[PDB]
């Protein structure tokens, strides 16, 4: 392939190319906090990567020819339904938040990816570290049941130990009153049936259990609905932080070759998503699993590996 | 035999002055002269607790670095042989081996203590 | 184009593809003239001329 | 009574069980040093007293 | 761990099994044990887990026990010939503690407590250097040792191995495990025609590690540990399961494969010494083994156990991984049992 | 096959990795007291040494 | 110059001083909007940040 053991041994160490604007930022906040610009402003001041948030087709912006495949083939879940009845029978809530999870999981492996490689900071909307919380207030507002919470623990317990956390953490403070004023000016007829105890909910696992943790393994920069309309403000605080909590520090280039060479096998990273945990929820039985996978064979460019493909137009495949 | 004597000479009057020592003096023994000295006050438990050991590495690397004075230690004797420039190369190549586990024992810190 | 990304598989690695081919053909012309000199060998050993 | 109680006990099921049995017992160990190398030095003593393959 | 570490170690296994295999002196052979496992010893540690260092232990306790039945062995022999050759040994006191030492180093039955442990503590890599290249320096000093080995001993071992190594792996759904119970079944089999023919011992081994190197590469490839997740391979990949399949099939003894070639070879050189009810305990006994293997085919293969939803995601993902001489394994352990007499090059 | 010994048996984790159960590591509490030629006459520390 | 240290043990040196300042300053400046007007530390706090910050 492309970066191995000889890569690392013959000279490539991944600390020659660690800069002072190696930093990986993570914007975070509520449901319209706002953040979705700054992220990008906070990236294009740094000079840094901006990744979107992970939706259900980020899988499917990142292979094939990016555009999103049909919901049956990735997700098989709707944030729209999720919005509409979070109780439903068929298990849509917890489905689509361990699609999220796994989607988040393959983001922040990119994010890494293009950090260790490039030496080039990746600014990040709702990383794996705060994925959860959703979750959470969905086990509070009654919408998942008690076991579809230890199978996120388990997935969660076997696959976060092997990532790093981020250098920064921004978060946003918009209260419950202007997320929904500002959902009510977004026009979006789902995303108007969100109640008030979830997105309280939200705020609760936000600053309960989310910001208590994350402030001794990194830094935290907890902002407000006014201040963070200015880039320049947040770009600002971000360029003169004293960057001594978090396992960052000890990082030689032995640690950070084990964990590129974890992050580039994308299915060695996908690995625990899919653990048999026969969960209601997500366990999709055989025969519609086999009748997917075969519609999923017969899509274009998706019938082989990435090179091989004759149907959308790959030469010299007898040669390669 | 003069070696035998020897050691029964010394060792019997290294415990005949241990016996002249516990049986000529006064005792007067209590149960507080005899407690365990901890500076004045009372010891907070058991010295039988784990001392936990900072120079561990360095503890295990002593018994690998000790066999080799039982490797180099004829070297008197081998600088004695009739095939030399052979066994110059060997001695040479021992001590350097024994150095360049040295310097790999310094380079990932292990000579330092840890915490 | 079809690809968002370029595919570490998209071109042919031309090195590779020479390097194949040559070690191919070696072991090829190394087999015959291995097999040529046996039976020429065998001939020889026992007067099967 | 014959074909499908009987002569479907006799042969394949009292084996079923028996392999069964036997591969519960003998899984059945707690993975401990000391129980292992005790079992050992039982076959060590067997090997020389009970056995005689030290002759 | 550091990759030129790996290498150097790595190197270090390999030149401890070498220094067991080209030399003619029992220190040597002593000296290249030790060093080979001085040097696994890390191969196992390679996670840093409570699994691994607990198996890295029980190893480091049994290899230890067994290397010093192994020296008291040789001081016997040096005692009763006043030599070091690597041949028969003059005593057969010696002889027994060396065939226990090399028993316990193979970890054939009652010695075979430590083998599922260690497997199912440590990685698959691991588990593949551990099942295969360790089965090599102890059957290289058995085969230079068979005029002396007693009999008795050797076929008490090699039948309790094969008995045993079949029991265990029925209760089993851990693969590691599974492999762990079919290396002392085979083990067995390797050494119960150890003192009749032992080119076909060398025959065993060879495909037997071809079979458990192509079983091991599967599992790596597929990243699975358990039953059931091997059990989802048919929604990942579909050509793993008839991988698998065939080669499950193969490790059983069925014809047309290579697996049956060993012990059907096995048999073929039983009957000749007038021994027909020792191979027939032992065929009728690996019937176990086909018997777990079966279970992994139904549950991988020819049945479809039921996948999750996240398995969509890694339908757009293929697989990065340097699956070594996979096909090249795959085709030597299902489709050699044509060039079945290519076994005289091993005379 | 579950017996009554293999019921306790939980099945082993995804990574093989176990939490690491925190037993303490119980410092020992030295008591570099006031009887001491370094605390100057009268300094009772009572110190955790890790060693 | 590049000032080499600071003297004070702890005391970090700032490559940027100007800039850093002129930060501090006004962002001490739009926190300090937040107060009301009749507030002595405002206006006060307001003159001594405009006084440092014009210097
Ligand atoms: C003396 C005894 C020699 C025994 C065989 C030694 C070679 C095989 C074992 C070593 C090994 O692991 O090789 C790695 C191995 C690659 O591992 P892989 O996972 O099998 O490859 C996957 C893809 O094919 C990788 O594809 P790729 O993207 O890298 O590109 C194609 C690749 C590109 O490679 C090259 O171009 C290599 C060019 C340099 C070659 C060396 C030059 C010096 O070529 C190949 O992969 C060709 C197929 C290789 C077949 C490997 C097995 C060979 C035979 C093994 C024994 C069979 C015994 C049968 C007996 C039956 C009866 C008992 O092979 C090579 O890299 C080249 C093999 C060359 C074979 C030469 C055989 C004669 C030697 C005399
Ligand atoms: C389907 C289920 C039932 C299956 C039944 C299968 C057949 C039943 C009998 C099998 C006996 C074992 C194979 C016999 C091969 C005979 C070859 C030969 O020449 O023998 C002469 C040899 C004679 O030895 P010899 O030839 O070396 O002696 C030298 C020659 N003389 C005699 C002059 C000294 O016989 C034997 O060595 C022993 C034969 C009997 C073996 C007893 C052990 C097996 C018991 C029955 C097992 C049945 C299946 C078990 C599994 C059931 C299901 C799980
Ligand atoms: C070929 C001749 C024989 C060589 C083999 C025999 C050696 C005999 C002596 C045994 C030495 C054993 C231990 C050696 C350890 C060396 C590695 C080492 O310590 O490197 C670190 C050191 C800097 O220390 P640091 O990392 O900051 O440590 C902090 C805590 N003090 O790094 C340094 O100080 C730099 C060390 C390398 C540069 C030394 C240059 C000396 C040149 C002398 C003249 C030429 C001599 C011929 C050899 C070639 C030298 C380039
Ligand atoms: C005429 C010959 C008669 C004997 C033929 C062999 C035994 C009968 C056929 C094989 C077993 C048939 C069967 O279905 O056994 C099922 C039983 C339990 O299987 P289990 O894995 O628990 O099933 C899951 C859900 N059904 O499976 C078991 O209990 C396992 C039994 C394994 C036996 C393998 C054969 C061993 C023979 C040699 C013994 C020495
Ligand atoms: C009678 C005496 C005869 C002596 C003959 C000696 C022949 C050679 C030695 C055979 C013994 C077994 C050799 C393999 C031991 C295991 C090697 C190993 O573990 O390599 C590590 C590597 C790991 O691959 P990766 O997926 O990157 O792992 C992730 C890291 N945890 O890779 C792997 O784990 C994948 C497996 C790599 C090696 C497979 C090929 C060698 C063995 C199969 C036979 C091939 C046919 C030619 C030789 C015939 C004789 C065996
Ligand atoms: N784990 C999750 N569960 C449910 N909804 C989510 C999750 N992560 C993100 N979202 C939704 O993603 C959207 C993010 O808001 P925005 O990207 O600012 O429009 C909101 O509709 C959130 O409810």
């Amino acid at each position: 392939l492309q970066y191995g053991p000889l890569a690392y041994i013959l000279g490539e160490k991944t600390t020659k190319k660690m800069t002072e604007n190696s930093k990986l930022i993570t914007v975070d906040g509520n449901i319209c906090s706002g953040k979705s610009k700054l992220a990008k402003e906070v990236a294009e001041k740094l000079g840094l990567k901006h990744f979107p948030e992970a939706g259900i087709h980020y899988a499917d912006s990142t292979t094939g020819d990016g555009k999103p495949l049909p919901v049956r083939f990735s997700g098989n879940c709707s944030l729209e339904k999720f919005y509409d009845d979070p109780k439903s029978n068929d298990g849509n809530s917890y489905r689509l938040q361990a699609w999220l999870y796994a989607s988040r999981l393959l983001q922040y492996a990119d994010a890494l990816e293009h950090l260790l490689s490039t030496g080039q900071g990746v600014v990040l909307e709702r990383s794996i570290y705060s994925d959860f919380v959703f979750l959470e207030a969905m086990y509070r507002q009654g919408f998942i049941r008690k076991q579809c919470v230890d199978h996120y623990n388990q997935v969660k317990k076997v696959t976060v130990c092997e990532y790093l956390p981020p250098h920064v953490v921004i978060y946003v403070d918009v209260p419950v009153s202007e997320v929904q004023s500002r959902i009510q000016k977004k026009g979006n007829p789902h995303e108007m049936k969100i109640t008030s105890a979830y997105l309280q909910d939200i705020e609760n696992v936000y600053k309960g259990t989310f910001l208590p943790e994350m402030s001794e393994k990194c830094e935290v920069l907890q902002y407000s609905a006014w201040e963070a309309e200015d880039a320049e403000k947040v770009v600002e605080d971000i360029q003169y932080l004293k960057y001594d909590k978090g396992p960052w520090l000890d990082q030689d280039d032995r640690k950070l070759h084990n964990l590129r060479m974890l992050v580039q096998d994308k299915l060695e990273v996908l690995n625990y998503t899919s653990i048999p945990v026969f969960l209601p929820e997500v366990t999709i039985g055989a025969h519609q699993s086999d009748r997917v996978f075969q519609e999923f064979t017969e899509l274009p460019g998706r019938k082989y590996r990435a090179g091989y493909n004759e149907d959308v137009g790959d030469k010299w495949i007898w040669l390669k | 035999m003069n070696l035998m004597i020897t050691l029964l000479t010394n060792f019997t009057l290294a415990t005949l002055l241990v016996t002249i020592a516990f049986w000529l003096p006064q005792l007067n023994v209590y149960s507080e002269k005899t407690s365990p000295y901890e500076c004045g006050f009372d010891p907070m438990g058991s010295a039988r607790l784990p001392f936990s050991m900072k120079f561990f590495l360095v503890a295990i690397t002593f018994l690998l670095f000790d066999l080799e004075i039982a490797l180099l230690l004829p070297l008197p004797w081998a600088s004695q042989t009739t095939n030399l420039n052979t066994m110059l190369t060997m001695a040479l190549l021992l001590i350097f081996l024994l150095a360049v586990s040295l310097a790999y024992e310094w380079t990932q810190k292990g000579l330092e203590w840890t915490e | 184009k079809f690809y968002i990304q370029e595919p570490p598989h998209g071109s042919p690695n031309w090195l590779k593809v020479g390097l194949t081919l040559g070690t191919s053909a070696f072991l090829w012309i190394y087999l015959i003239k291995q097999h040529n000199e046996d039976v020429l060998e065998y001939k020889r050993r026992n007067g099967l001329e | 009574l014959l074909d499908l109680i009987w002569l479907e006990t006799i042969l394949p099921k009292t084996i079923s069980l028996a392999q069964m049995k036997m591969s519960t017992t003998i899984t059945s160990q707690k993975g401990l040093i000391k129980l292992y190398f005790l079992s050992f030095l039982i076959t060590i003593l067997i090997s020389t007293t009970l056995l005689n393959f030290h002759e | 761990m550091n990759p030129i570490i790996l290498i150097i170690i790595l190197m270090t296994v390999m030149l401890g099994t070498i220094i067991v295999m080209i030399s003619t002196h029992w220190l040597l052979i002593w000296i290249g044990f030790e060093m080979n496992m001085l040097a696994i010893i890390p191969i196992m540690m390679k996670k840093h887990n409570p699994r691994a260092t607990e198996a890295s232990t029980k190893y480091f306790l049994t290899q230890s026990t067994a290397s010093m039945l192994l020296m008291m062995a040789i001081i016997i022999n040096l005692m009763f010939s006043g030599q070091w050759t690597v041949m028969k040994l003059f005593n057969p006191m010696a002889s027994m503690l060396m065939t226990m030492a090399l028993a316990m180093k193979l970890g054939m039955a009652p010695f075979h407590f430590w083998v599922p442990e260690v497997t199912q503590g440590i990685p698959l890599s691991s588990g593949l250097i551990l099942l295969t290249w360790q089965k090599l320096a102890p059957m290289s000093v058995l085969y230079q040792i068979l005029p002396s080995i007693n009999l008795d001993l050797i076929l008490t071992l090699s039948i309790l191995s094969i008995t045993i190594g079949g029991w265990g792996g029925l209760n089993q759904t851990q693969l590691r495990k599974i492999m762990a119970y079919s290396s002392i079944a085979h083990m067995g089999w390797m050494t119960a025609v150890l003192l009749y023919n032992p080119t076909m011992t060398l025959l065993n081994l060879i495909i037997y590690i071809i079979m458990t190197s192509t079983m091991f590469t599967l599992f790596m490839a597929n990243s699975t540990t358990t039953t059931l997740s091997l059990s989802h391979t048919w929604n990942k990949a579909p050509i793993m399961t008839i991988l698998v399949l065939i080669t499950l099939l193969s490790m059983g003894g069925l014809p047309p494969l290579s697996g049956f070639m060993p012990k059907w070879m096995i048999i073929q050189e039983m009957t000749k010494n007038d021994s027909i009810i020792l191979p027939t305990l032992m065929a009728i006994t690996a019937l176990l083994n086909l018997y777990f293997y079966m279970r992994l085919t139904y549950s991988t293969a020819l049945t479809m156990f039921p996948s999750t939803n996240n398995m969509k995601m890694k339908w757009q993902f293929p697989t990065t991984k340097r699956m070594t001489l996979l096909p090249t394994m795959t085709v030597l352990s299902t489709m050699l049992l044509p060039l079945t007499p290519i076994l005289s090059i091993l005379e | 096959y579950p017996t009554k010994e293999t019921a306790h048996w939980k099945p082993p984790p995804w990574n093989d990795v176990d939490p690491p159960k925190d037993t303490l590591v119980s410092n020992l509490t030295l008591n570099f007291g006031p009887q001491h030629p370094a605390a100057h006459g009268v300094l009772r520390l009572v110190m955790e040494l890790s060693g | 110059l590049l000032k080499k240290t600071t003297g004070l043990v702890g005391l970090a040196v700032c490559e940027t001083p100007h800039e850093r300042l002129k930060i501090l300053y006004t962002k001490i400046l739009d926190v300090l909007g937040h107060i009301p007007k009749n507030a002595a530390y405002r206006k006060y706090t307001e003159q001594i940040t405009n006084e440092k910050l014009s210097i």
